[PDB]
């Protein structure tokens, strides 16, 4: 509404926004192994397929541009727009070289012959698929059989097992005893790549990163800049990619090696080790304190005074000073001038203080009367008696019945709509 | 205690004596103003999610709505509760009440808050959870290696608001009622206080439980020893134990747990990949993050009216108990009740207001008769063919000689005309008995 | 206002219900209308869901608040006729329940959603102080007033009833006898007429 | 009839939020059962939520 009447109003707690912004990245300065996974020479087979760790090193990736094109690039947790803004914790790169058709495989939740018998992921995986296609390097001419599959299991794979066992498998009811024969077949099978196949059926060569975001101290970071640390401000952070805002102060906290983030029964973080000193920083929310607005009628006045809950005025946390400004009890009000009279509360402002708007005209605020202050004269032998008396007539007003009303949801929910 | 009763069609119990019991009442009437800014409990320091809730400002009106009506409740329960009376009557300087000691109930000027002992031992039992108003920034932002459970709640959106009267306050407005009742007796309720010797309005209150007043006079250092005995009691019981009081420690505890809970409900995902606003915002683009937003911030809001809600129930609850501590103020304080068990157990004599953290404390002094005594009885008499019944009294016999007496003491008086009131004949009257009325001269 | 107050809160509610209505609640759009036109039932399905689950929810909020009135009310209907029947029908002795001083009589007026009662109430005006004792000592005995108290202007000692000065002189059917008069504390002297 | 309302609400309620348990509140399925026969806890943890 344009108008308010008369009274005190709660309006939002009082708001501090931050000064300025702050990065603290760890202090590494290495770029990643990106010619090492992606400019390997001799891929794995997926069947065997081999893992790499990642960590200490910066994760630019704009050196891929210039050469590495991908077919298939899929993030699952994390936006592709964030990894430049980002930590990851425990980075591992699964590579391997699979047929065009079986990229699709390569995701949660698949089935066929990689996603059951040679490469399974979870479907609580946080990293990237990266897929391109390889027939320049791994097809040769008269078929390139160095890639191998694995065709038959008893059980499907768990996620990121590996199985290069090469015992033959029993498909019918006979034992095997080790040699082939009928239902009795080898159980890895090679991939026939040749330079004029199908796009199906050309080699992929597929690497999966794989890690964990915000929850464990981290050595592979984005190419992002590092700023200044500053303390006892409300800034914006950026802790090992943990955006966030508010007050960072000295902590006592004693983190165990292993731990990065504090954390409350709200999950929200308290603390944060710095990665470059490494030293634990308590994180405060900037914003706190009530704020109340008293006023009178706007068609009467547009001022207001302002009382600041939990804030003392005997730098402050104020909108603005202004005069007449003086402590209460139910904290600092600003903008009502004192007064050592008292009335009949007007406004309650609490703990035994209201205020009024007086004459020129201005707000002011006193401690509430209690009513009339007088004695009786008690004696023991003394007595009161009325000689005369009045009839009075009072008023009492009761509520006793409200407006009966019926709701038709069909018509409130779903209004002449027949699927709805 | 499983026992039974001598009934017959005969005999009669009437006490020879009585006992002064000060009981004790303790009542809610208000509880905790509290009020929640919604940006800050669900979108606590993050401008996009603020964006997103602004299309819920409904929703937080509403739930804003409620809780300013249930802080105004509070406010005018402790209003009708406490300002009944509009004038602000004193103590004497004298304390001449006829032997009755209300030392212990009446202020001190000693301590700077007017509180009697009583009111200092009721303060002292229950435990408030607050312990002020004024939690400055500077102190939370210094105690965090503690877990203050205020802090937490206020970097939430989460407030207390203070009660419009304070307990000094409303400590002066129940030794205005203690003036007013103690120097006047009734008659400052109804209006003008007219003051009255203590003495001769506890008689009055006697003839109001139908017991004669010259009991009163025969026994008055007998009744104000054992007025003051059960005020002692009444110390002694309060300074042993605080489960007394464990009425008004339930709304605090209460009110102090349905915001802890508040608080721990955010850490639940709400179909979201986190509970954290950050860590969404940190891992996602807005593209997507809106979407686990828009979940929390419906999970958040949820959480929000189910408090309103509770506190709706209670201050429900709160009200109805205050409305009760009222009309006691009323009908007990200003006044004397022949409402069987309404103040008290006994027959009412008077009572006493002392304030304590959220409620009220009512220490009601009751008639209690103590030592029984079997008598034969009649309904009347026969005299000379006429039928004599008692004005108010009972007929009696100590086996051999016929008196009347009046009904809660044995004050036994010999039969005369005065005493009772002849209709009809002495024949349709069945258990009539013979005996003759003296006439005086 | 009481009354007033009534009739605002549950417009209040209403339109507050009707607003509600703008909320996404998750949903690509507030309308039903713009969602089925933009997309088949195939996906619009499930933001109609969404909408659904939040009107229904709105709906339950409504209902839970008008529940919680309701409870209010019924608790101020059952005062009024509580009143109604104890004040209007009767003559009550509980203190303010029916107006401020000794109630003699009420009258009930219909009101929009409520009732305003009319207490008669009689209020003491004029009092004047007087000298009074307990009892009073005639010839070693203690005389004590049946439904009155002892006053005096200075020299004459009266018999009075409570609520008004109607003094009389003391009288044996005004007062009765029990006992001596040096067990009561603050007993005077004086006489106390007999009639012929 | 004052306490048998009393009973009939209690049972109603009772029998009311045992109906309630067929809606399917946005999700393909109001069984459990079916919706982790159907599919994996890979999905089926958002149904189930
Ligand atoms: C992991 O190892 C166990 C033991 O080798 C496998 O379980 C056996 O599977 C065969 C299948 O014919 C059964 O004959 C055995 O009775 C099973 N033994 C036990 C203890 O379970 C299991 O299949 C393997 N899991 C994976 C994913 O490879
Ligand atoms: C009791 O009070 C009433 C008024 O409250 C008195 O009546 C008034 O008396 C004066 C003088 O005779 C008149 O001028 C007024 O017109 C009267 N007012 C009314 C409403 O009648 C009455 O005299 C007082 N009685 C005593 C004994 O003091
Ligand atoms: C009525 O009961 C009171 C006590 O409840 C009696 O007063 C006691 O009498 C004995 C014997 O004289 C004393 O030892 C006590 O000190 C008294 N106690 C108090 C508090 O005064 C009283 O005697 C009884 N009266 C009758 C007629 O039986
Ligand atoms: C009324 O009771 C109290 C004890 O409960 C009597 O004793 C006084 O107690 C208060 C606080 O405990 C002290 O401040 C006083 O000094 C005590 N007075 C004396 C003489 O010791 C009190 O005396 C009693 N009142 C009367 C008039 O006897
Ligand atoms: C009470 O007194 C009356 C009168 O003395 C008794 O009535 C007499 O009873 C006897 C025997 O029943 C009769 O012979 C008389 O004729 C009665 N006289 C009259 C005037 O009625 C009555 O019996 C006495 N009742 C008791 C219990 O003693
Ligand atoms: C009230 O009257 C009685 C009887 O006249 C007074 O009692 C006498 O008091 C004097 C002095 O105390 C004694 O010399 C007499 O012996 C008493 N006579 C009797 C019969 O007791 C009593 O003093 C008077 N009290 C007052 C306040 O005037
Ligand atoms: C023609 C008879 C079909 C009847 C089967 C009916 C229902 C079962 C659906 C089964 C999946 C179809 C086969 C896909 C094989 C996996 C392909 C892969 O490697 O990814
Ligand atoms: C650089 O890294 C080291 C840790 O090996 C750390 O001590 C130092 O603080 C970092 N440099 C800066 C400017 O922080
Ligand atoms: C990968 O190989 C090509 C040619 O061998 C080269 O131009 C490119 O710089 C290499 N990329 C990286 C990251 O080493
Ligand atoms: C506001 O003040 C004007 C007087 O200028 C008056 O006409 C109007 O009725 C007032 N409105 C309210 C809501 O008080
Ligand atoms: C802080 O406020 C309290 C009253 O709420 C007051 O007692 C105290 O003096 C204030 N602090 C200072 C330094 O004045
Ligand atoms: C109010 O009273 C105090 C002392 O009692 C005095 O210092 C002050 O000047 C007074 N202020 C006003 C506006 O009268
Ligand atoms: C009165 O009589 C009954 C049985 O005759 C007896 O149990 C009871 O104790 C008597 N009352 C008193 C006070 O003795
Ligand atoms: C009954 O009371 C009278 C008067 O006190 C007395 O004369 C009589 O002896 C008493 N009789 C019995 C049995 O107590
Ligand atoms: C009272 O009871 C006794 C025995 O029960 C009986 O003898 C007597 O007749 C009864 N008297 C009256 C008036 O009922
Ligand atoms: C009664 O006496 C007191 C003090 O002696 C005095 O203040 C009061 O005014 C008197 N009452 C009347 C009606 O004059
Ligand atoms: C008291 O009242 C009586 C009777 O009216 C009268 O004779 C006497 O003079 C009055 N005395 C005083 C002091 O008023
Ligand atoms: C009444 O009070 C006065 C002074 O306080 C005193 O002189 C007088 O003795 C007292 N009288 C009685 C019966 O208490």
């Amino acid at each position: 509404s344009f108008t308010v009447e008369k009274g005190i109003y709660q309006t939002s707690n009082f708001r501090v926004q931050p000064t300025e912004s702050i990065v603290r990245f760890p202090n590494i300065t290495n770029l990643c192994p990106f010619g090492e996974v992606f400019n390997a020479t001799r891929f794995a087979s997926v069947y065997a397929w081999n893992r790499k760790r990642i960590s200490n090193c910066v994760a630019d990736y704009s050196v891929l541009y210039n050469s590495a094109s991908f077919s298939t690039f899929k993030c699952y947790g994390v936006s592709p727009t964030k990894l430049n803004d980002l930590c990851f914790t425990n980075v591992y790169a699964d590579s391997f070289v699979i047929r065009g058709d079986e990229v699709r495989q390569i995701a949660p939740g698949q089935t066929g012959k990689i996603a059951d018998y040679n490469y399974k992921l979870p479907c609580d995986f946080t990293g990237c698929v990266i897929a391109w296609n390889s027939n320049n390097l791994d097809s040769k001419v008269g078929g390139n059989y160095n890639y191998l599959y694995r065709l038959f299991r008893k059980s499907n794979l768990k996620p990121f097992e590996r199985d290069i066992s090469t015992e033959i498998y029993q498909a019918g009811s006979t034992p095997c005893n080790g040699v082939e024969g009928f239902n009795c077949y080898f159980p890895l099978q090679s991939y026939g790549f040749q330079p004029t196949n199908g796009v199906g059926y050309q080699p992929y060569r597929v690497v999966v990163l794989s890690f964990e975001l915000l929850h464990a101290p981290a050595t592979v970071c984005g190419p992002k800049k590092s700023t200044n640390l500053v303390k006892n401000k409300c800034v914006n952070f950026n802790f090992n990619g943990l955006t966030g805002t508010g007050v960072l102060t000295e902590s006592n906290k004693k983190f165990l090696p292993f731990q990065q983030f504090g954390r409350d029964i709200a999950d929200t973080t308290d603390a944060v080790r710095d990665p470059q000193t490494l030293e634990i920083l308590d994180i405060t929310p900037c914003s706190f304190g009530g704020v109340s607005v008293i006023t009178p009628g706007t068609n009467t006045s547009n001022q207001v005074a302002v009382l600041y809950q939990d804030v003392n005025c005997t730098t402050w946390r104020v909108y603005s000073t202004g005069s007449n400004v003086f402590q209460t009890r139910a904290g600092c009000l600003i903008g009502a001038e004192h007064v050592n009279n008292s009335y009949e509360c007007d406004i309650p402002i609490g703990a035994g203080i209201c205020a009024s708007y007086q004459t020129s005209q201005s707000i002011i605020a006193y401690t509430m009367s209690l009513g009339a202050e007088n004695s009786v004269a008690y004696s023991n032998n003394s007595i009161a008696i009325p000689t005369n008396f009045t009839i009075s007539v009072t008023t009492e007003i009761l509520p006793v019945s409200m407006t009966k009303t019926s709701v038709d949801c069909t018509m409130y929910i779903c209004g002449d709509s027949t699927e709805c | 205690a499983e026992n039974s009763v001598a009934y017959s069609n005969n005999s009669i119990a009437i006490p020879t004596n009585f006992t002064i019991s000060v009981t004790t009442e303790i009542l809610p009437v208000s509880m905790t103003k509290t009020s929640v800014d919604c940006t800050m409990y669900i979108c606590g320091d993050s401008t996009e999610c603020s964006n997103l809730l602004l299309q819920y400002g409904s929703f937080c009106t509403q739930l804003n709505r409620a809780l300013t009506g249930i802080a105004v409740e509070q406010d005018k329960n402790t209003q009708e509760v406490f300002a009944q009376v509009k004038q602000i009557y004193k103590t004497p300087p004298i304390k001449d009440f006829g032997g009755f000691n209300f030392s212990q109930i009446l202020p001190d000027p000693s301590k700077p808050s007017k509180r009697s002992f009583i009111e200092d031992l009721l303060f002292n039992k229950v435990t408030l959870a607050d312990a002020g108003f004024i939690k400055q920034y500077g102190d939370c932002l210094g105690d965090i290696a503690a877990r203050d459970l205020i802090c937490a709640q206020k970097f939430n959106g989460l407030t207390v608001l203070p009660p419009l009267l304070t307990d000094e306050m409303i400590a002066q407005y129940t030794s205005a009622l203690l003036a007013g009742t103690i120097t006047s007796g009734w008659t400052f309720g109804a209006g003008a206080a007219l003051q009255i010797p203590f003495a001769m309005q506890m008689a009055y209150r006697f003839n109001g439980i139908g017991v004669t007043q010259n009991v009163l006079y025969e026994n008055q250092k007998l009744i104000a020893n054992q007025f003051n005995s059960a005020i002692g009691k009444i110390q002694d019981s309060l300074s042993s134990t605080a489960s007394a009081l464990g009425k008004l420690q339930d709304v605090v505890n209460q009110n102090a747990q349905a915001l802890n809970t508040l608080v721990k409900q955010l850490s639940s995902n709400f179909g979201a990949i986190s509970s954290v606003l950050n860590d969404i915002l940190s891992r996602l683009d807005k593209c997507e993050a809106e979407v686990q937003i828009d979940r929390l911030i419906t999970g958040r809001l949820q959480s929000l009216q189910t408090y309103v809600t509770q506190q709706l129930i209670r201050a429900a609850e709160i009200r109805a108990s205050a409305n009760l501590a009222a009309t006691k103020m009323s009908e007990c304080v200003l006044g004397q009740s022949k409402r069987v068990d309404f103040c008290g157990k006994g027959y009412h004599l008077m009572s006493f207001p002392q304030s304590a953290p959220h409620g009220v404390v009512f220490l009601h002094v009751t008639y209690v008769p103590a030592q029984e005594k079997n008598f034969t009885t009649a309904p009347a008499i026969c005299h000379d063919g006429k039928a004599h019944f008692p004005r108010e009294g009972v007929f009696v016999s100590n086996g051999t000689h016929w008196f009347v007496t009046q009904r809660n003491f044995y004050e036994p008086q010999i039969i005369t005309t005065d005493n009772t009131f002849v209709s009809g004949n002495c024949d349709v009257v069945i258990g009539i008995v013979n005996n003759t009325v003296y006439d005086p001269l």
